[PDB]
């Protein structure tokens, strides 16, 4: 799955996907929380957590 | 000439024509089941032509034969639908409130929770889905690319 | 089911149905409320046109044989269109062939042998040399017909056995190989053999050919059926 | 369609009619009978308002018994996702039964104590460390007042009765779930749901078509899921006619293989190359007849 280009607009994080103008949508806080809860124990330890 | 009046050649009379010819519960039950869509028939035009309908409509509501949408100001029947399901009332309010108290977990985590408790989940975490020289012959040669 | 589905006709949404039970098969369009109804007989259709799978539109058209009668129907799912188109291909192809075809088109003894006048009239029509003698010796001369055949018994017997003999039983359906277009050739002898070897085919053939549809459709209908496979 | 679909449809109908109000039955039953419905079409069909439809859809959306799908045509579409609804029903039913079972287990334990003044709950162990020096009454730490027994002794039977009644009433759901697991469940989608679409209105404004963006790598939250026969009958004169054709074809085949003329003979001496019965039959027929008497809109299209 192609990753988006993340930018911070105000207090919200907006990601833009490039097509095969690029699509843009707001990443909901719930979506980010769900993704963060799937990171493995070893994965985020390598990130310093 | 009007479509709301019916002519009787037998005696030569003019009678009112109701939108739906219903003067018996059996007729209403069959008429409602014949609807090709879920558009309920209004009570305003049903009360017209049927001297008593609320008594019959309410009677069928108790028997779980039809569905009734009632007003909020005072109990008054409006557009009705056929009850394709079972009994209209089968569960006490002590469980409806409990059903309201229970809050589902995160959708993506629900399938894993059921698998851990034994029950087979009828879904998977959305993290698993994987979105996958010579020109004189020009205009004469057909492209036989494959056989 | 493949005989019903949603369709849009003349800016009106409705349900399109395929009625096959009533012959000839007809295609009926009915609006959702039923206020509008349209029916087209498949026999009147020459070709069936359909938009390509690479196009957003789904207008399925049935052009009528002659400003040919055009009936355009719009679908929603490509799978539904393919399923409907596949079924319409069979009926259209079968009817097309029918139109093409329509436009394109014991008694072995002295006593009985001397009495079987039908046989006597049979061989005498075809044989020319005997015709020469028979006319001179029977018509004007007055010789009795029975006496004339007394000296020609072998000629009578040989001609009778030629048409009085039948081939032995054999597996007719095994020889029937279907061999898109598939061409299968049939003959009256095979048709008779099928009835003798299988009474069910004769039961269906006898009660349907004169009633509903012509024989060519029947055998085209029979082969496509699972009964032939069974 | 598959019979299991009817089982799933019946299961959803029972749940709404028993565990939801009246208008909820109307909303979800309509989509079951029909297919994906636009919000405007749903209001027209049921004659219900946005302020009245909102609470119903919102509650049915939180429980995931009805799914939403937004696409640019921004239009809102509602449909049913069978795998999601079954899981939610299965979990909630299990949770509800578990909640009652846990409550019954908890109630079977000693009652406890409470203080009338400060209304503070005290357990049996907690009270044992607060009794007065005279060992006569339990004194509240905050209020220094005698404690009063809580009213939880007689509820032991009430909770059991509710569980017994609920299981009998929920019996159809349990029976339906057993069959659902036995069968194979196919996950539904907007495009798949369109295969069973029954138009709500003759001229609905909503375009019930799915035109995904071309070349789109976009992934939104929860928008992806795991010939002719011809015959020829020869009737007593076509086999011979067909036989002649084969003989003609054989003759043509032989001609196609025949060598040229110059190969037949050595062409050295030649110059060098360089620049009536019917009447008889009629009288016969009459004679036999006497004999027998004697004895007695411009668009792209394709062709398929
Ligand atoms: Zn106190």
């Amino acid at each position: 799955n192609t990753q988006p280009t993340i930018r911070k607009d105000g207090l919200k994080l907006v990601g833009s996907w490039k097509k095969d103008e690029p699509e843009l949508r707001v990443l909901s806080t719930e979506e980010i929380l769900n993704i963060f809860k799937h990171i493995s124990v070893k994965d985020f330890t390598s990130l310093g957590f | 000439k009007l479509d709301r009046i019916e002519f009787d050649p037998k005696k030569g009379t003019f009678k009112y024509l109701s939108t739906y010819d219903v003067h018996s519960p059996s007729e209403l039950l069959k008429l409602l089941r014949s609807q090709v869509t879920f558009k309920g028939i209004s009570c305003k035009d049903l009360k017209d032509g049927w001297p008593q309908c609320d008594e019959t409509i309410n009677q069928l509501e108790e028997d779980s034969k039809i569905l009734v949408l009632r007003t909020k100001k005072d109990k008054t029947p409006r557009y009705v639908w056929y009850n394709s399901g079972g009994n209209l009332k089968c569960i006490d309010e002590e469980f409806v409130k409990m059903w309201e108290n229970v809050q589902l977990p995160q959708f993506a985590e629900l399938p894993r929770k059921l698998q851990d408790l034994g029950l087979k989940p009828a879904s998977v975490d959305p993290a698993t889905i994987k979105r996958q020289t010579n020109t004189h012959m020009t205009g004469i040669l057909k492209d036989y690319s494959h056989r | 089911m493949s005989h019903s589905g949603a369709a849009i006709f003349e800016k009106v949404s409705g349900i399109i149905a395929i009625n096959e039970d009533v012959s000839p098969a007809e295609l009926t369009w009915r609006s959702t409320d039923g206020d509008k109804v349209h029916t087209v007989v498949l026999s009147t259709i020459d070709k069936l046109q359909a938009t390509p799978a690479s196009s957003e539109k789904m207008m399925l058209r049935l052009i009528g044989k002659v400003k040919p009668q055009r009936h355009m129907f719009s679908f929603n799912n490509r799978t539904v269109m393919d399923n409907i188109k596949m079924t319409l291909q069979q009926i259209i192809s079968r009817y097309k062939d029918a139109d093409i075809y329509e436009e394109k088109r014991d008694s072995l003894s002295k006593e009985k042998l001397l009495t079987n006048l039908k046989l006597q009239q049979s061989l005498l029509k075809g044989n020319k040399v005997l015709m020469k003698v028979f006319q001179e010796t029977v018509i004007n001369a007055g010789l009795p017909p029975s006496e004339f055949w007394s000296t020609r018994i072998p000629l009578l017997r040989a001609f009778a056995l030629s048409t009085s003999q039948k081939v032995g039983p054999y597996n007719v359906l095994s020889t029937i190989k279907p061999v898109n277009k598939v061409n299968v050739n049939l003959s009256r002898e095979k048709i008779l053999n099928i009835f003798e070897n299988y009474p069910i085919v004769k039961k269906a053939y006898t009660d349907n050919v004169p009633k509903n549809f012509k024989e060519p459709e029947f055998w085209a209908r029979f082969f496509s059926s699972k009964l032939f496979r069974k | 369609d598959r019979p299991i679909d009817d089982i799933v449809k019946n299961l959803l109908k029972f749940v709404v009619r028993g565990f939801y109000g009246g208008s909820f039955v109307l909303v979800l039953d309509a989509i079951l009978f029909h297919s994906v419905l636009a919000e405007d079409d749903l209001k027209q069909l049921l004659s219900i308002n946005k302020t009245e439809l909102g609470p119903l859809i919102a509650r049915l959306r939180s429980d995931r018994l009805i799914s939403i799908h937004k696409q640019r045509e921004e239009r809102v579409y509602y449909y049913v996702k069978y795998p999601h609804a079954i899981d939610a029903i299965k979990w909630k039913v299990h949770q509800v039964v578990q909640r009652l079972k846990d409550d019954l287990d908890k109630n079977s334990e000693p009652n406890g104590y409470m203080c009338p003044i400060c209304l503070t709950k005290y357990t049996q162990l907690e009270a044992v460390q607060l009794l007065n020096f005279d060992r006569t009454e339990f004194l509240c730490s905050l209020c220094d007042e005698p404690l009063v027994e809580d009213d939880s002794g007689k509820k032991n039977k009430e909770k059991q009765d509710k569980l017994n009644r609920l299981m009998d009433q929920i019996q159809p759901i349990i029976d339906s779930l057993k069959k659902i697991d036995d069968s194979r469940i196919e996950e539904n989608t907007f495009e798949i749901a369109l295969a069973r679409l029954i138009p709500p209105q003759n001229q609905s404004h909503a375009a019930y078509t799915y035109n995904p963006k071309k070349g789109s790598t976009m992934f939104r939250p929860g928008d992806s899921a795991p010939a002719t026969l011809h015959i020829n009958i020869t009737t007593a004169s076509d086999e011979v006619a067909q036989r002649e054709l084969q003989e003609r074809q054989a003759e043509e085949k032989r001609k196609q293989n025949a060598v040229p003329e110059w190969h037949k003979q050595s062409t050295i001496g030649k110059t060098a190359l360089g620049r009536e019965e019917r009447e008889n039959e009629k009288t016969l027929n009459d004679y036999y007849a006497a004999l027998a008497k004697k004895q007695a809109l411009e668009d792209e299209f394709e062709d398929v």
